[PDB]
């Protein structure tokens, strides 16, 4: 009774949503297409372990 | 809204109505009170300065170019009081009324809730159905044969009787039914 | 903006009255639009779905 | 504008129902004392709403603002965005003068 | 995943940045992943294990209908309807299947413009060629056809194609 | 604004039209112009996602900054010295344009007056 | 709470209303205040307008008008 | 096919052996039972039709025309079983005898191989329709009208006939299969010119086409509620089902012929939308709007596409569904105040408010509220349309302007406002009448969710 | 909540304290059953302005034709008691 | 709810821009007999308000203490 | 139906009609929901003077402005790799016109 | 001495500027007072029904009777051919169909002749 309400109208919403989204829309393909990540200079990659080459000796014009 | 109209507007109803008229527009256009009071002030002298005249013809006159002076002076968005005709809340609660009639059609089960009410109820729909005929025969001997020359209504004359067509009058739902 | 409509507004305290000037009943009848297009157009539009198409 | 718009119309609903469902600012006289809340809260969203600095409408409408005027912009369109930019204030002086400054103008029984 | 084919539906390797934080502050966001896996994530994939080991108890097979060749439109009589009707159903058939291999290149195109981002213009330029080219072949083939389309009608429509391409290839050879 | 005034209420010819500009050759005056200076790589600025707009002269130091600010995320308060470089960066090149701005107007102004100082000196 | 109509009279006010409009005004106020000394250049402005008169003809590359 | 026709034929001596007290019952669990069988037929192939035998076939076009016939019959029975009370044993049941004859010459018509059968099956529903009208009709018009809905179909179909009966002295036969496998282009002459108009005229009268369609505003109004609903849900798609049918053997001349008829359609649409502001009667406003609804699947029709062919069938669908709502919410005010006038009786939200519910949902289907199917026909016809001629859109989206016009309007006199004082016998909504407007606008919801089922043989 | 149930004896009062105020009407010799015209010798355009005064008083508006009649205070707290329903 | 109305022989324009009305009217001749029904206006409470400059500046005072005592902390902590 | 008198007690309040009177012909144009022929306080015919001119004069000043732009005195906005060629569209097999930016 | 106000359709002339109200006649009078009879007559008429207790139902209107016959019913026998009737039909009925057919064919045929010559950038026009 103190916190009834978080778990009828958030946790099991939350369950099903999720438990549809992870095994039912994401069985078909480009159902869930998501934006490319930005990569910039210096970082790494977790898939590969690429490391992305500094950006060129800046001229230094402070 | 209660009172019977007339044929026509006498000349001082006119003035009165135009007095009135010319007020509250000052009002709307002097916004502050002090103002307002100089400028009513102003007015009623204007007005009392033709008080007392004899003239018909002249009378007459005068209150058509006060009129025309009111119509090209009046106030483009004149203050309305919120219930009246021009008001924001004019028929707002119209929605809300409901005539006493529906609840004749009340399910035994909603009229057991009430009891007392419904009683009095009743009382009341007795009344109503044993005064009706002497109201009936009030109004034909009182009317004169050609027809009612207005719709003012007679009371009632004798000791136990009801003024006739008194139950729609009487039995208004409400001005906040709810 | 601020100092003028102050001004003006100051301006309404004095014990002095003025009919209104033309761009005023402009500016407070909403430029006449309502009081047009609401009026010409629907009019001539249910005049016309009775006098020519209905009838 | 989402934010002080919305906040600006509850406090014009107060301010109505407080002097019993009325609208017209000609009967609203001095509420700055009356209804210090919501006195502040108006002179709050008119200073936001006019682009005060710093505010929440300074990061939107100043830029706004701005980038209008170094644009290959219409000239009409730029001198008409400014004028409306002083009506803001214009109209914002307006409705604090007429509802909160002054002599009470509604109805005695408060 | 293996339920559908990653040749018909491919992606680029998926680069993903590994996490290189600069402040002492803590992140919001980890923490909040860290009760989502929690609290939502955990059981949720408990259900399904139940679920999969409920279905694993009782396995059986659906299977893909094949359809033999028969003759086109072109091999048949004038009136004669039987091999008509067959190869009628070919036609309709195959235009179905041309339809959903439209379906599908148009299914990579959004999927490459949302993954791409700000340089969609530039990435996706062989979907676009890809797109191109399939959209002008079915042009080609079903366009204007109208309601009562028949596998006649697209017959006489590419009769007048290649008549109409004879005959510039004509007037070109001329010159 | 004087330009938009001087422009539109006096001679025409005599200011540069921002549609057709640069009218003049880059070297018609300079002896020798060296060629402006890009950093950032197109894969770099590709894989940054920068917008097509924001992808100019100054994208390094544009990247630079979301870098800055996708590193420390919860203080969003640190990247002052970045967001400050791609101003600066930013108002060098605007600056840059005014400089290009000017030089064509002066050199429309000087080319005009040479053609009508020649016409004078062949009157007679 | 529970405050009365009055009939032509001031209404009557409790402490916590007051108290909180007048915290607000003064949090706005050390907001704009704040703001304004730490980030006075987002309304004065951060770089200078350069004079286009005060360039020279040669950093421009302008020739003396007799080539 | 047979497992639907004879339940139907079943229905006859069932209602006349049926005690005096029990006909409406069994009549209406019958009829359901028999639209729950009839629900089968949607199950249709994306090739061929089902060809159940050399006499019957259905298409995914008369899946759904079969399936709302079926199911009105129902609603028809617990709409009139109210002003038929005091009406003699033999009468009511002459009434459900009419009905479903009517039924079952529908299900025969959309169902039938071969166009001589179907012309005398589209002929042959003129009978039950003109006798209800003219026997159980409550004004002096009924008669007139009665007239008006005979001779306006037969002078246009009566040459259909004589088309007919000609095609097959020259191609040898009728069968729809036949025709649709060895059709052969129309040539451009006068002979093949009036061959076109015998073919088409006839379809014309029935949707009505705007210029042909005043008989419907005199049937509608004077027929009783289970007229008028018969009449608006389902006889003026027949009109619709044999243009889709018969447009096979007009091409390549429809090209040329469509034009006065896609003129009249279009400029109709804005004559009947803005006849509809300006009515003083309801029926006649919900019969105003029935043509106005029309006329878009006549375009539609006549275009010649697939997108046009899918929203005129959804558009068919739905507009009948509407239409039968709508009459059945007039039928329940005319009911308590025996007046068809608009302005007698206003403020009614006030006294019924699930009435006034089912008004506003009748309402927003009726302007085409998203994602209802009345929408999604609309607005595949409009596409279609569009691609036809892109003028085209000035036309409909003024139509659909004027559409929410009169919708609302026709909402707002009824329901909002204030009560009239002096009516004082509105009796609180009875469960039929409730029943009655959910069992039409549930179906006309879930729909939504499977368009494909109503989209026809196009899809 | 929203105002209070307004009664027949503050209709009373505040009409005769709306009068009180009136300078041409002397306080002592005002009564609730005092003739407008016939015992405080005030004139019909005096009359209106009680009347208006009325209006701005309780925050609605009366209508000339019903307002011409009303003749003593007691003229107009009944009339306001059957526009606003009080019974006590 | 149980509460009676004030006085009513206080209510004087003493004061107040009533005053002056009263006395540009005695300048021509004419007298204003409402002038005490609005005196209410202008006694108690509401006799004086705040002008525009000030309702704006509301608590300008009080976040300026705040601000100054602030920034006085902060500089001379910055200097570590 | 708006003209009429709203302080009526008329038998349809909200229609302001009475029983038994004759009614118009075109009542369902002026049932209040809709046409209105109160009388304004400015005239028509002036109304619209005003409206039309207001309307005329707001299209030939952006007439005039769009002939009379206004703008800042700088140069084109320069961008590198060749106006962003291959970003802006494409076609690597084509090797555009260089765009030459040089420093100033 | 002010600018004057006239009148118009949809703006209708005031009753205090109406002339008719201030030049007034004994006739006039007899005229108003038997205006005001008739209506206070159907007044009571209605009154008399609408306070019925006896009385269950709609109380039937005459006046909206005439006015829905007269606006559906009685139109054709009091129609007559004439030349204004005839103009007013034929152009309201006929002139927007042609307008409407010329413009779609003017349309139609361009559409058509520049399909026929191949400009018209029809690609991605799969469906119709
Ligand atoms: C999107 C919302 C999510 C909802 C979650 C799921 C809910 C399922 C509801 C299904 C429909 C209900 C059945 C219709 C008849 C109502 C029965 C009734 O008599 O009510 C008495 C009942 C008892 O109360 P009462 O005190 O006795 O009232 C008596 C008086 O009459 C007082 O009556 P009242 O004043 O209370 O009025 C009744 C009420 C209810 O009356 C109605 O009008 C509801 C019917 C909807 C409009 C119907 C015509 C318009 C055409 C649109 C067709 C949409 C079809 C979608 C598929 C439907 C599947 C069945 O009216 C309204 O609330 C206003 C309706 C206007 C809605 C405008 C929005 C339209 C577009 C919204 C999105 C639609 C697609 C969703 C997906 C989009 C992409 C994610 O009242 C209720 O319980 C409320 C009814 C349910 C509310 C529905 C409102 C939204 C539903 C839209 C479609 C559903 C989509 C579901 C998919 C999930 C998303
Ligand atoms: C930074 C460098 C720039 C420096 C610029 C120079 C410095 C400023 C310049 C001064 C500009 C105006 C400032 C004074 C404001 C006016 C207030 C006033 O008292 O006006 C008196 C009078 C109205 O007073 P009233 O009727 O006696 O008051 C009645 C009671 O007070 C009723 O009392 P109430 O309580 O109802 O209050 C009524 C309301 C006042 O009632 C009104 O509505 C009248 C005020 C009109 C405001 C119009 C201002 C802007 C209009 C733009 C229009 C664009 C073109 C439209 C023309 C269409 C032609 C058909 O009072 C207020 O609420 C406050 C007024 C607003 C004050 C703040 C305004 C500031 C913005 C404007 C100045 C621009 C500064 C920024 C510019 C930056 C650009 C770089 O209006 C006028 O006579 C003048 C209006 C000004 C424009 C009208 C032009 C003449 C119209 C006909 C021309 C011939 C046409 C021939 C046919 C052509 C056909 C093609
Ligand atoms: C209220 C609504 C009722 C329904 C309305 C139905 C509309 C029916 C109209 C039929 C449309 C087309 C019919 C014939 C096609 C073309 C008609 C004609 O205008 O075109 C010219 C026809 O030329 C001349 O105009 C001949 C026709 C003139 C005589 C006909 C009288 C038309 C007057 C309108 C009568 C009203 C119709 C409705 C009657 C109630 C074309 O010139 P041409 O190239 O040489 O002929 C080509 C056709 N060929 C190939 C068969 C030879
Ligand atoms: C494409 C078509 C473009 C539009 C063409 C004109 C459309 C005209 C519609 C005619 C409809 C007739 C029946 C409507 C029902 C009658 C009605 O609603 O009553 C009028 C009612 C009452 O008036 P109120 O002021 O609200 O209240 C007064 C009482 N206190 O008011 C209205 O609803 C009138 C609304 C009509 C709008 C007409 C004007 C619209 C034209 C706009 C054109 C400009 C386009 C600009 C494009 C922007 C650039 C992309
Ligand atoms: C509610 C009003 C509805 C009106 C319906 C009536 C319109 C129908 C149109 C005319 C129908 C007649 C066609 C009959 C069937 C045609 C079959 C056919 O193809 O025969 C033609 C012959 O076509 C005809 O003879 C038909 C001519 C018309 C005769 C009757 C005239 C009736 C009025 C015709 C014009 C009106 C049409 C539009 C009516 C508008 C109604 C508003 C060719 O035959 P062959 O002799 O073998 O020629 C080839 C070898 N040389
Ligand atoms: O005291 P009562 O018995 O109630 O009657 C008083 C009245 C004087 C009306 C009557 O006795 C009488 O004798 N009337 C004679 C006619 C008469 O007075 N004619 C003159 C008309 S008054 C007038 O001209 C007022 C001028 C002011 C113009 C008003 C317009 C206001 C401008 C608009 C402001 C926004």
């Amino acid at each position: 009774r103190h916190s009834i309400f978080a778990v009828t109208h958030v946790l099991i919403p939350v369950w099903i949503i999720h438990y549809y989204l992870k095994y039912h829309v994401t069985a078909k393909p480009y159902t869930v297409v998501e934006r490319k990540p930005r990569i910039f200079p210096g970082d790494t990659i977790l898939e590969t372990g690429e490391v992305i080459p500094l950006m060129k000796e800046f001229p230094d014009q402070h | 809204a209660f009172s019977a109209p007339a044929a026509y507007l006498t000349h001082q109803q006119k003035v009165l109505r135009l007095y009135k008229r010319a007020l509250r527009h000052l009002e709307s256009w002097c916004v502050h009170r002090d103002k307002y009071r100089y400028f009513a002030c102003l007015m009623r002298a204007r007005f009392d300065e033709h008080k007392n005249e004899k003239d018909m013809v002249k009378a007459t006159q005068l209150l058509r170019q006060a009129e025309e002076e009111f119509w090209y002076g009046q106030h483009p968005q004149p203050y309305i009081f919120p219930e009246s005709p021009g008001g924001t809340s004019y028929e707002r609660y119209e929605c809300y009324k409901v005539p006493e009639w529906c609840l004749d059609d009340w399910h035994p089960s909603e009229k057991a809730m009430y009891p007392d009410y419904f009683a009095k109820r009743e009382q009341w729909k007795r009344l109503r159905r044993e005064s009706w005929e002497r109201e009936v025969k009030q109004l034909q001997e009182e009317t004169p044969p050609g027809g009612p020359r207005t719709e003012a209504l007679p009371p009632a004359r004798k000791e136990g009787d009801l003024p006739p067509l008194w139950w729609h009058i009487v039995t208004r739902p409400r001005e906040r039914p709810m | 903006g601020f100092m003028l409509a102050l001004e003006l507004n100051n301006t309404t305290y004095y014990l002095k009255f003025k009919y209104p000037s033309q761009t005023y009943k402009f500016s407070n009848m909403l430029g006449y639009y309502p009081s047009i297009m609401h009026r010409l157009p629907t009019y001539h539009n249910l005049s016309m779905s009775q006098k020519s198409a209905s009838s | 504008h989402a934010f002080f718009k919305a906040m600006l119309f509850m406090c014009s609903g107060s301010i109505i129902h407080s002097l019993n469902d009325e609208q017209d600012i000609r009967k609203m006289g001095g509420l700055y004392k009356a209804m210090p809340f919501t006195t502040t809260a108006l002179i709050i969203g008119s200073l936001a709403l006019t682009g005060m600095p710093y505010l929440t409408g300074f990061y939107s409408k100043d830029l706004i603002i701005e980038a209008v005027n170094m644009s290959y912009t219409n000239a009409w369109a730029l001198l008409m965005t400014l004028i409306a930019t002083s009506l803001t204030a214009a109209y914002s002086t307006r409705i604090i003068f007429f509802a909160f400054l002054g002599k009470p103008r509604f109805p005695p029984l408060v | 995943p293996d339920s559908w084919d990653k040749d018909v539906y491919p992606e680029p390797p998926r680069r993903t940045p590994a996490p290189a934080p600069q402040t002492s502050l803590p992140n919001p966001v980890t923490y909040l992943t860290k009760i989502f896996d929690l609290l939502v994530d955990r059981p949720v994939t408990l259900a399904r294990e139940f679920i999969e080991q409920q279905h694993a108890k009782n396995r059986y097979y659906y299977y893909h209908r094949e359809f033999r060749r028969v003759p086109d439109i072109t091999e048949c009589e004038e009136k004669d309807i039987l091999c008509m009707f067959e190869a009628e159903m070919q036609w309709r058939r195959d235009y179905k299947v041309d339809q959903e291999i439209v379906n599908i290149i148009q299914e990579r195109l959004k999927a490459c413009q949302q993954r791409e981002g700000e340089s969609y213009r530039q990435n996706c330029a062989k979907e676009l060629e890809q797109f191109t080219q399939v959209s002008k072949a079915f042009q080609d083939r079903y366009s204007d056809l109208g309601a009562h389309y028949s596998a006649r009608k697209c017959l006489a429509k590419q009769k007048q194609r290649m008549l109409a391409e004879r005959k510039a290839a004509k007037e070109a050879a001329a010159a | 604004g004087a330009h938009l005034a001087r422009r539109y209420l006096g001679d025409a010819s005599k200011e540069p039209d921002p549609l057709r500009m640069p009218t003049f050759p880059p070297d018609y005056g300079f002896p020798e112009r060296k060629e402006r200076e890009m950093v950032a790589t197109q894969q770099e600025m590709n894989d940054a996602q920068l917008m097509l707009q924001q992808r100019d002269y100054c994208a390094h130091y544009l990247i630079q900054l979301l870098k800055c600010k996708r590193d420390s995320f919860p203080n969003f308060l640190a990247c002052k010295h970045e967001q400050h470089d791609w101003d600066y960066c930013e108002h060098l090149d605007y600056v840059k344009r005014m400089k290009e701005f000017e030089r064509e107007r002066r050199l429309l102004q000087r080319k005009k007056r040479r053609e009508q100082r020649e016409a004078e000196m062949a009157r007679g | 709470v529970h405050i009365e109509p009055r009939y032509r009279q001031f209404p009557q006010l409790t402490r916590s209303q007051l108290i909180q409009a007048e915290f607000f005004s003064a949090t706005m106020w050390f907001w704009i205040l704040w703001r304004f000394w730490h980030d006075s250049d987002a309304v004065l402005g951060h770089f200078p307008y350069p004079d286009p008169s005060q360039w020279t003809d040669e950093e421009l590359g302008i020739l003396p008008d007799d080539e | 096919m047979l497992k639907i026709i004879i339940p139907t034929t079943m229905l006859l001596p069932m209602t006349w052996m049926s005690k005096h007290n029990m006909i409406w019952i069994n009549a209406t669990v019958h009829s359901l039972l028999i639209s729950l069988i009839s629900l089968s037929l949607l199950n249709q192939l994306g090739e061929n039709s089902l060809n159940f035998s050399l006499t019957f076939f259905s298409d995914s076009l008369s899946a759904p025309l079969l399936v709302l016939t079926t199911w009105l019959l129902p609603l028809m029975l617990m709409a009139s079983q109210s002003h038929l009370s005091k009406e003699t044993t033999t009468r009511k049941k002459l009434y459900i005898t009419m009905l479903i004859l009517l039924q079952l010459f529908l299900i025969m018509t959309f169902t039938a191989t071969e166009l001589i059968l179907f012309y005398i099956l589209f002929e042959a529903t003129l009978v039950p329709t003109l006798i209800i009208i003219t026997r159980w009709g409550n004004q002096t018009e009924r008669l007139n009208a009665g007239l008006y809905f005979l001779f306006y179909t037969l002078a246009g179909s009566l040459p259909l006939l004589v088309a007919l009966v000609y095609i097959q002295n020259t191609t040898g036969s009728l069968n729809f299969l036949i025709i649709h496998y060895w059709s052969h282009p129309l040539s451009n002459s006068w002979s093949n010119i009036f061959m076109w108009l015998a073919c088409i005229m006839a379809f014309m009268v029935k949707m009505p086409l705007y210029g042909l369609h005043l008989w419907l505003p005199k049937a509608h109004v004077e027929a009783p509620i289970a007229g008028s609903m018969v009449l608006a849900a389902v006889l003026l798609k027949l009109g619709g089902y044999g243009m889709m049918r018969i447009t096979t053997i007009l091409n390549p001349l429809t090209n040329y012929m469509a034009y006065p008829f896609l003129m009249l359609s279009m400029w109709g649409m804005i004559m009947t939308s803005s006849i509809c502001l300006r009515q003083t009667d309801l029926k006649s406003l919900i019969a105003y709007s029935s043509v106005s609804h029309m006329a878009l699947v006549i375009v539609a029709i006549m275009i010649q596409t697939p997108w046009s062919f899918m929203g005129a069938t959804a558009l068919m669908i739905a507009h009948g569904l509407t239409s039968s709502m709508l009459f059945c919410l007039a039928n329940t005010n005319y009911e308590r105040v025996h007046s068809r006038t608009m302005i007698l009786a206003r403020g009614l939200q006030t006294l019924l408010p699930l009435m006034a519910t089912w008004w506003l949902v009748a309402s927003l289907t009726n302007l085409a509220l998203p994602p209802s199917i009345n929408l999604i026909g609309e607005l595949f016809i409009i596409t279609a349309s569009f691609s036809w001629s892109n003028i085209t859109i000035i036309l409909m989206g003024m139509n659909m302007m004027i559409t929410a016009l009169y919708s609302l309007y026709m909402l707002i006199t009824t329901q909002r406002g204030k009560y009239t004082h002096h009516i004082n016998n509105i009796k609180p909504s009875f469960t039929r009448e409730n029943a009655l407007m959910a069992l039409h606008i549930l179906p006309l919801l879930l729909l939504t969710l499977n368009p494909k089922m109503i989209l026809g043989p196009l899809y | 909540s929203d105002a209070p149930p307004l009664t027949l004896e503050a209709i009373k009062d505040r009409v005769l304290y709306v009068l009180k105020l009136y300078d041409k009407i002397d306080p002592e010799k005002l009564s609730v059953n005092s003739h407008f015209m016939k015992d405080l010798g005030l004139d019909s355009l005096d009359q209106v302005e009680i009347i208006m005064a009325m209006e701005d008083e309780f925050g609605f508006e009366i209508p000339d034709i019903d307002a011409e009649k009303l003749m003593c205070p007691q003229e107009i707290v009944d009339y306001i008691a059957d526009k606003k329903d009080v019974y006590e | 709810s149980k509460m009676e109305l004030p006085d009513y022989k206080q209510w004087k324009i003493e004061g107040t821009p009533l005053e002056t009305v009263q006395e540009k009217l005695a300048a021509r001749g004419l007298r204003d007999p409402w002038g005490r029904n609005e005196a209410w206006r202008y006694s108690g409470g509401f006799a004086n308000n705040v002008s525009f400059v000030g309702a704006l500046l509301k608590g300008f005072k009080w976040g300026f203490a705040a601000f100054v005592v602030a920034v006085g902390a902060e500089y001379y902590l910055e200097s570590q | 139906q708006q003209e009429r008198d709203p302080w009526y007690d008329w038998d349809h309040p909200d229609l302001r009609l009475n029983w038994g009177e004759p009614i118009h012909w075109d009542l369902d144009m002026y049932i209040r929901n809709r046409v209105d022929t109160s009388p304004t306080p400015v005239s028509w015919n002036t109304m619209c003077k005003h409206l039309f001119g207001f309307v005329a004069f707001m299209l030939f000043m952006f007439w005039v402005g769009e002939i009379y732009p206004s703008y800042q005195p700088v140069g084109p906005k320069q961008y590198p790799y060749n106006d962003l060629y291959l970003e802006r569209g494409g076609d690597p097999t084509k090797e555009p016109e260089p765009v030459v930016h040089y420093e100033i | 001495s002010f600018p004057k106000y006239k009148p118009s359709r949809l703006a209708t002339l005031p009753a205090t500027l109406d002339p008719a109200e201030y030049d007034i006649s004994p006739e006039t009078r007899k005229a108003q007072a038997e205006r005001l009879a008739i209506r206070s007559r159907l007044k009571r008429e209605y009154l008399l029904q609408y306070n019925d207790p006896n009385r269950l139902g709609v109380i039937e209107d005459p006046a909206l009777i005439r006015w829905t016959y007269a606006r559906s019913a009685n139109i054709y026998p009091n129609f007559r051919p004439t030349p204004k009737t005839s103009l007013l039909g034929a152009l309201f009925g006929i002139g927007p169909l042609f307008f409407w057919y010329y413009v779609f064919k003017t349309d139609r045929d361009k559409k058509e002749k520049l399909i026929q010559e191949g400009k018209l950038d029809q690609t991605f026009n799969i469906s119709y």
